[PDB]
């Protein structure tokens, strides 16, 4: 019984300090610290741990506004950048740092977040030019 | 001081009842595979709290003055039934508190059929008039089962019950009885497997977790327990609180497990057989002491 | 401006206690109904979040429109929306409850849920994931984050 | 695991141990240390009436101690 | 909060008696009686009272009130006030006040009686050495004593059970 | 009320008069949507007409396209599509008793197998993307085979739900309060059972000894090893009985349709029928111009109507067509097992009270999805 | 009378609750809109055992007197009896449903 | 072949009955009952805690519906209408006019994601595989106009990950 009490104060004194302890508690819920495998630019640490069951292997740790929101709290999905996005949902067995890249220009940088609820949201509309052409009068007068 | 003995009872029963049920959500989360709740805050403390805030300001509509008094009668049993309570030096010395447990019972039957006449001529109403048959066909059991397990006590005071339970537990004089007395407190607490059953609901719950958190409180100190060492009563207050959240936890764990009984079949099952054995365990637990010459110091 | 302190923090403490757990009743005519089942699953806790399944309509924080909805079940389902309390939203489930979907140039199905309710949150799929349907209910929770109701009561 | 559990067990029985705890003090306290005369019977009363007399501070736990031997 | 918390009580007691025999709706009429018994219950157990009076407590309101209320709730409606109620309990509440009018401001009051309005203290006894009660051995008598009494009492209850079925359909 | 139906039940007293179920508060029109499409477009209308069951309405549908059109599928296909089709009515077996549990009572065991259930949407998941509409089977055969990495997880799920179903037996199943909640409840004579028309579990709970698989197989069935539970008594308990064996007996047709595996083919080799795959597509012009044609019109069919039935774990799932020759469908009709069950519930309760009614209702797998047509 | 203060504290800060649960939302905001036979039996059972409870229920008070013969007699007698109306209507096929 | 059930009788022998009934009378399997629940009660849980461990999923899932581009290249899109000709729901509506340049190009590519029942026809049915189903999950959207996506729409989605869908397409282009 003394190791379930001797393993959990490592926990505690190994992840950080009592300051990021409570932290990473506050955050959501995270005790099981101890790989640190993968980080990314927006800031955020990526874990991967093996002698916990299928699901628990890869969570991701946030920052504090990545682009400007408080996002210390109230995390989201959709703030994964694409090749984390393809390992954290357990569709394969390679850390993306192996090989990310695509070699084509046009791909952001941003991966602008979701967005539905802000001043800049997506709106529908209609990609399409002029109907009918609606005849033009002749600015001219006769009298 | 003795209002604050109040205040020292009444305001834990709100921090009671709502720990209860974080107590009890988290308890059948990891009975399932669940952890249930955590998220929300630092174990989930806050989410009961602040739940309990949320249910407080639903702003309902809506007779009213039957309305107003029902659930003020259900939270008022729900405070003034802790009295007695010999956590060991109780509230009032009572000369008799289990005939008061009886009385109060009633006075929640009371309470569900004023609910029931509240609620505007209804189907439910229909099954509130039948939850209040099946709860009033329970204090003939209880009373009489009660009545049987304070004869080897001699006195009602329950004081003379803390001193009887010094040398073994009366689990083990009476354990049929017993079992079938607690299969009476589930059935009293009107919960599962004993079921079915509209504001202020959050004082109609408190009222009801309350109760069972009672009826657990008297199970403890009817059947079992420790000593009453004086100059030091903790010990005996720490020793009664685990005994009495182990059951609290082992009836929770109970209610996790089994379907619901059909209503017919909970009034069969009830008289045809609870009540002869309550009856031939009764007559039997009188002839007891006058064939080991045994009688109880009723002072 | 102390006032507008003590109303700003009122406010946001109110509006975390309504975040805070909103269990909603399980409407759920459809095979919708049966991943709303899914999202109560062990691998999936809504218990987390206190988020309960409970068909008591008077106590129903918010309500979970998910399934296909018919003629004949339009009315029952306003009749069902109007006896609950006064804080009230929706999350409309499913590709059938959000605008029809695959039986949609049809009788005897209403095109949506917008022409009976008043709808909120739109989680689209078929069925939706419960994956998808738990990232819905977490941007419900910020959006009643962003609400300024008391201090709109203040200003007013 | 059910070590989170314990958190909110603890706490709760935490809730439960104070009024008891309270109670026991509070006889303790205002009673001049000596346990509240528990008194069912009018014998007792009668005993009781006459000690809170025979004290004089009109408090019955005083108990005057072998002193108006003389 | 006075000598006379008897003499309230029992005004309180005549209260509900006449909330009731002003002629409610029957369900008000049980609630007002729910209210009797309670202070009824408090005036015998002011008197001491320990065992008797909390005992029947149980039988006339864990008893019979939850039976009359169900049968009223079952069997008719009167489903949503007129003046005759009202005027009774206006004449109760007046016969009432005359009542503590002539009490309090005058010597004793004399229907066809000599009543001595006073504190009712008097009559009790000087701290005897009971040393178990009165209502302790008294209803622990039946038993000792009662051979004939209880015999009959059980065979009436028994009788009743019969009778009761066979009016609600025996067999 | 969630059961999501109406229910007229005039009654005397806690016991009966009538009780009448008014349905179609679930109509949707899928006839009608069925004859304005083609056939390889309203497929997902088969697959969720009934949608607990998954891939075995797909099966019904692409057999009744198949014994229309006179083309065999290739044996691997067929194969998985046994796999497949037992997984499924694993799936729907288990969500019936997981659903008359919480119906009932008895909370958490619902819970249990629905983790085991999350688990078998895994393999969906990964089959073919779907969380639970896996269309994934066109007529004439199984559309873009498994991946690899596959059959031995079939087989580790395999042991532990042997395990799992053995320690639900455990928990219910001599259970006491369920069996006494569940004695005598649900009378059925064989005469009612054939004049009133119940199909599958009924039948296979009450009485006569008749099963499809057994009777008409209509594909590779005839080579596993396997038997039907009959049923003894009127009553659900021993229908709940037959259903746990219908489960155990999917497990052993499963574990010998791993050891039974060819490694043939996928597809049919008609690509007039099913679409080629996309490298030869790209290549070849034949193959571009059977993929253009073949989904812009679809596959002709020779005309007539056919009938066929098969296993869904409700009952006799019989789908009609009546195909004008032509690229369209004219008529489809969906004989129902949920319906032909739901026509009983007047002899099924007639002499019991209201909850025993509710009880009746739950223990017969019930969707109102497919009850609706 | 300790009694009675303790029974006022916990009606009135009951009341209290139950103002607290009506009272409080200043925010105004918009206002908007046959019985059976075997119901009975088992009250009036309820009620005369209940009876005879309160017959038998002063039993452990007696339990220090010098007739023990006849004590031990009639209690038996009762419980007899008690069991003879339960057993009279469960052969007369009283409660069933 | 069949294997009925319900037979056992009752057994008269004076072991048996007796064995049953004290099972009746000392409440024993309700007792088994409990220790199964308990030996589920101290097992560990199966909980992913979900915004931060995300679910596993499948190279084949069926998401946002994006768009593609040709390497260092213009649209995929060839607008030649089979997804418009195959989609179920009808949820793809098509207008089509070529550039000057020639090409044949679009005018408007309207998917309704309201009437999408995301089948995969549009990806197994485009011959250039000019469509693709995303990997994501996450649409969630508060009104019911912005569920509506066109083409534009479309583009800036596709172009917010390829890697992503080039990577699930090398993975998947062999078993369809
Ligand atoms: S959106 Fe799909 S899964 Fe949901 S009810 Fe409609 S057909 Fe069923
Ligand atoms: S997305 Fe593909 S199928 Fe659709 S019009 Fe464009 S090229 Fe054709
Ligand atoms: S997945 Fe189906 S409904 Fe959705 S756009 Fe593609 S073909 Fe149309």
């Amino acid at each position: 019984l003394l190791q379930v009490l001797k393993r959990g104060l490592q926990q505690v004194s190994g992840h950080g300090g009592l300051r990021g302890y409570l932290r990473v508690l506050f955050r959501a819920n995270d005790v099981r610290v101890g790989t640190l495998v993968g980080e990314d630019k927006y800031g955020n640490k990526y874990y991967e741990d093996n002698k916990q069951f299928f699901g628990r292997h890869r969570w991701v740790i946030y920052t504090t506004e990545m682009n400007g929101k408080n996002t210390f709290w109230d995390v989201d999905g959709s703030m994964v950048p694409p090749e984390w996005h393809r390992w954290l949902h357990c569709m394969t067995d390679d850390p993306p740092t192996v090989k990310p890249p695509t070699a084509r220009k046009f791909i952001w940088t941003n991966h602008k977040f979701n967005l539905s609820g802000t001043p800049q949201q997506y709106v529908p509309y209609s990609t399409t030019r002029k109907k009918i052409q609606e005849w033009v009068p002749p600015s001219t007068p006769y009298k | 001081m003795f209002m604050i003995n109040v205040l020292t009872l009444i305001i834990p029963i709100l921090l009671a009842v709502a720990f209860l049920t974080l107590v009890e959500r988290k308890v059948l989360g990891y009975m399932q595979f669940r952890k249930g709740p955590n998220v929300v805050g630092p174990y989930g403390l806050l989410q009961p709290i602040a739940d309990a805030i949320k249910l407080f300001i639903k702003e309902p509509l809506r007779s009213i003055s039957m309305f107003i008094l029902a659930p003020i009668l259900a939270l008022t049993l729900a405070l003034t039934m802790w009295i007695p309570l010999p956590m060991p030096y109780p509230l009032i010395n009572m000369n008799l508190g289990v005939l008061f447990m009886l009385a109060m019972s009633s006075l929640a039957v009371y309470s569900i059929l004023w609910s029931g006449w509240a609620s505007n001529s209804k189907y439910a109403l229909i099954g509130a008039l039948r939850a209040v048959a099946q709860t009033i066909s329970y204090e003939v059991t209880l009373a009489i089962i009660l009545l049987s397990v304070l004869l080897m006590n001699g006195s009602f005071t329950l004081s003379t019950l803390i001193i009887t339970q010094e040398q073994v537990w009366l689990i083990f004089p009476a354990w049929p009885l017993a079992m079938m007395w607690f299969i009476s407190t589930l059935a009293e607490t009107n919960r599962a497997p004993f079921d079915l059953t509209a504001g202020p609901f959050a004082l109609f719950f408190m009222a009801e977790y309350a109760n069972i958190i009672m009826m657990n409180i008297f199970t403890t100190t009817l059947f079992l327990g420790a000593f009453h060492n004086p100059y030091m009563p903790e010990l005996y207050t720490i020793n009664f609180t685990i005994k009495s959240l182990l059951l609290s936890i082992t009836f929770l764990w109970i209610r996790a497990s089994y379907p619901r009984f059909r209503y017919d079949q909970l009034m069969h099952l009830l008289w045809k057989n609870f009540l002869p054995l309550t009856l031939a365990l009764c007559m039997w637990h009188v002839s007891l002491p006058i064939l080991l010459s045994s009688i109880p110091p009723q002072t | 401006s102390r006032g507008e302190y003590v109303v700003a923090k009122l406010d946001d403490l109110i509006n975390w206690a309504r975040r805070s757990s909103l269990w909603p009743m399980t409407f759920g005519l459809a095979c919708c109904a049966v991943e709303m089942m899914h999202m109560a699953a062990p691998r999936y806790d809504m218990d987390r979040f206190g988020v309960v399944f409970r068909a008591s309509p008077r106590q129903s924080d918010v309500m979970i429109v998910a399934g296909t909805l018919t003629n004949k079940m339009a009315p029952a389902l306003r009749k069902v929306y109007d006896q609950m309390p006064e804080p009230r939203y929706v999350v409309s489930m499913g590709s059938c409850a959000n605008g029809g979907g695959y039986y949609h140039y049809s009788y005897s199905v209403v095109r949506g849920c917008d022409r009976i309710v008043p709808v909120d949150i739109y989680v689209p799929g078929c069925p939706p994931t419960a994956e998808a349907l738990l990232y819905g209910i977490l941007q419900l929770q910020k959006k009643i984050k962003r609400e300024k109701r008391l201090r709109i009561w203040y200003r007013r | 695991m059910w070590f989170e559990v314990l958190p909110g067990i603890a706490v709760m029985g935490v809730c439960l141990f104070i009024p008891g705890m309270a109670t026991a003090r509070i006889h303790r306290f205002s009673n001049g240390g000596r346990e509240k005369r528990v008194a069912h019977y009018s014998y007792q009363w009668y005993l009781m009436e006459r000690d809170r007399r025979v004290s004089g501070v009109n408090r019955y736990y005083v108990s005057k101690g072998l002193e108006n031997i003389d | 909060m006075m000598t006379y918390i008897v003499f309230i009580l029992s005004i309180i007691f005549v209260m509900g008696f006449v909330g009731f025999s002003s002629k409610p709706s029957p369900i008000y009429g049980g609630l007002g009686l729910i209210v009797s018994g309670g202070v009824g219950c408090g005036i015998v157990l002011n008197f001491g009272g320990s065992f008797l009076g909390l005992m029947v407590f149980l039988i006339y309101l864990g008893g019979m009130m939850v039976v009359f209320g169900y049968t009223t709730a079952m069997a008719t409606e009167q489903y949503p006030s007129n003046k005759v109620v009202l005027g009774t309990f206006i004449t109760g509440l007046l016969m009432e006040f005359l009542m503590v009018y002539y009490v309090l401001k005058d010597k004793e009051v004399e229907i066809v009686f000599k009543f001595n309005g006073m504190g009712d203290w008097v009559i009790y006894d000087t701290g005897d050495s009971g040393f178990f009660s009165e209502e302790a051995m008294g209803i622990a008598a039946l038993y000792s004593y009662g051979t004939w009494l209880v015999i009959v009492t059980g065979w009436s209850l028994l009788i009743g059970v019969v009778v009761i079925m066979e009016i609600t359909r025996g067999n | 009320h969630p059961a999501v139906l109406r229910l007229v039940m005039e009654l005397s007293g806690e016991m009966v008069r009538k009780c009448d179920p008014h349905i179609g508060l679930l109509h949707r029109g899928t006839e009608k949507l069925i004859e304005y499409k083609t056939y390889l477009q309203a497929l997902p209308y088969f697959d969720r007409l009934d949608y607990v069951s998954m891939m075995c309405n797909e099966q019904a549908y692409s057999l009744a396209v198949e014994k229309l059109l006179n083309i065999q599928p290739p044996p691997r296909a067929q194969w998985i599509r046994v796999l497949f089709g037992e997984i499924t009515r694993l799936l729907n077996h288990i969500m019936a008793v997981t659903t008359h549990a919480l119906d009932i009572g008895a909370m958490t065991p619902f819970f249990w197998m629905f983790e085991e259930r999350e688990k078998m949407f895994e393999f969906y998941e990964r089959v073919s993307g779907a969380r639970m509409h896996a269309a994934y089977v066109r007529p004439g055969g199984v559309h873009q085979d498994l991946p690899l990495g596959l059959m031995d997880d079939i087989y580790e799920f395999s042991k532990n739900f042997s395990l799992r179903i053995d320690e639900l037996e455990e928990m219910l199943t001599n259970n006491r309060i369920w069996r006494n909640r569940t004695v005598d409840i649900g009378v059925v004579t064989a005469e009612d059972a054939l004049n009133y028309g119940f199909s599958g579990v009924m039948l296979r709970g009450s009485g006569i000894q008749w099963d499809l698989r057994k009777t008409q197989p209509y594909d590779v069935y005839d080579q596993v090893e396997f038997d039907v539970p009959i049923g003894s008594r009127g009553d659900c308990y021993d229908r709940y009985l037959c259903r746990v064996e219908e489960m155990r007996q999917s497990i052993r047709i499963i574990s010998q349709c791993l050891n039974k595996m060819p490694p043939g083919e996928i597809k049919v080799d008609d690509a007039k029928v099913s679409p080629p795959k996309r490298a030869e597509m790209k290549t070849s012009m034949e193959s571009l111009i059977h993929h253009f044609k073949l989904y812009t019109e679809g596959y002709q069919v020779p005309p007539g109507a056919t009938y066929t039935a098969i296993e869904a774990p409700k009952g006799e799932f019989g789908v009609y067509l009546v195909s004008d020759g032509s690229s369209r469908p004219y008529r489809c009709k969906i004989k129902a097992p949920g319906f032909a069950h739901l026509a009983g519930l007047d002899k099924m309760s007639k002499g019991h009270m209201l909850a025993d009614v509710v009880a009746i209702i739950g223990t017969q797998d019930i969707v109102f999805g497919e009850v609706d047509r | 009378m300790n009694l009675m203060i303790t029974l006022l504290t916990n009606f009135t800060l009951a009341t209290l609750l139950v103002t607290i649960a009506f009272w409080l939302p200043q925010l105004n905001v918009y206002s908007e809109k046959p019985f059976s036979m075997k119901f009975f039996l088992v009250a009036i059972t309820f009620l005369l055992f209940d009876l005879e409870i309160a017959l038998l229920l002063p039993l452990p008070w007696a339990s220090q007197t010098t007739n023990l013969n006849t004590m031990l007699t009639m209690a038996l007698l009762l419980i007899f009896l008690l069991a003879v109306s339960l057993a009279y209507e469960w052969t007369q096929k009283g409660l069933e449903w | 072949t069949y294997k009925y059930v319900n037979l056992r009788e009752p057994s008269m022998d004076m072991k048996s009955v007796t064995d049953r009934a004290a099972q009746t009378l000392l409440w024993t399997e309700l007792i088994r009952g409990l220790g199964m629940t308990l030996s589920y009660l101290f097992r560990e849980p199966a909980t992913i805690n979900y915004p931060f461990e995300k679910g596993p999923l499948s190279p084949r899932f069926r998401g946002e519906h994006a768009l593609r581009r040709y390497p260092s290249g213009e649209e995929r899109c060839i607008a030649c209408k089979l997804c418009e000709a195959v989609c179920p729901a009808q949820a793809i509506t098509i207008e089509a006019e070529p550039r000057a340049d020639g090409s044949r190009r679009t005018t408007r590519y309207d998917i309704d994601m309201t009437k999408c029942i995301y089948c995969g026809f549009c990806q197994e049915a485009c011959p250039v595989d000019a469509i693709v189903e995303g990997p994501n999950f996450e649409f969630s959207t508060e009104t019911h106009e912005e569920l509506l996506y066109n083409k534009e729409k479309l583009l800036n989605n596709g172009d917010k990950w390829e890697a992503e869908i080039a990577a699930n397409i090398q993975a998947d282009y062999l078993y369809r």
